[PDB]
C-alpha cells in the first residue's frame, strides 16, 4: 500500500464489477489497527459524492471516465488516517465493507 | 444479492 509523511497526498484507486459500476453506490471504507471498519465516503454513477463528518473536505471521490474505477483522492493526511482502506457496493452493514480485498494506507509523523 | 467488494490499491 501506499505510506506517506504527515501532510502528504495519495491517491487510491477501486476496480468493482462493471454490473455494479453502472448502477449502484460504491463505498470507499476503512478499518485502522484494533479499530472497527467504518464507512469514509460513496459516490454513485451520476457522482453525486457523500462523506463521513470525519473527512472534513480532505478526501475526494472521481470515477474514471471510461473504465470501471473509483479514486479516492486523499489530501492534508495525519497519523490517525493510518488504516487499510476497502470499496464495496451493495454492503447490508458497514462492517461488510471491510470485508474484501484493501489496501494499507501508512501516515508517518513528521 | 449481497456485498460486492471491490479491488483497491494505490492509484
Amino acid at each position: 500500500g501506499g505510506s506517506v509523511q504527515a501532510g502528504g497526498s495519495l491517491r487510491l484507486s477501486c476496480t468493482i464489477s462493471d454490473a455494479i459500476f453502472s448502477r449502484y453506490a460504491v463505498g470507499w471504507f476503512r478499518q485502522a489497527p484494533g479499530k472497527e471498519c467504518e464507512l469514509v465516503s460513496t459516490i454513485t454513477p451520476d457522482s453525486t459524492t457523500t462523506h463521513s463528518d470525519f473527512v472534513k473536505g480532505r478526501f475526494t471521490l472521481s470515477r474514471d471516465n471510461a473504465k470501471n474505477t473509483v479514486y479516492l483522492q486523499m489530501h492534508s493526511l495525519k497519523p490517525d488516517d493510518t488504516a487499510v482502506y476497502y470499496c464495496a457496493s451493495r454492503w447490508r452493514s458497514v462492517s461488510e465493507g471491510c470485508g474484501g480485498q484493501g489496501t494499507q494506507v501508512t501516515v508517518s509523523s513528521a | 444479492e449481497g456485498v460486492v467488494h471491490g479491488v483497491a490499491t494505490v492509484a
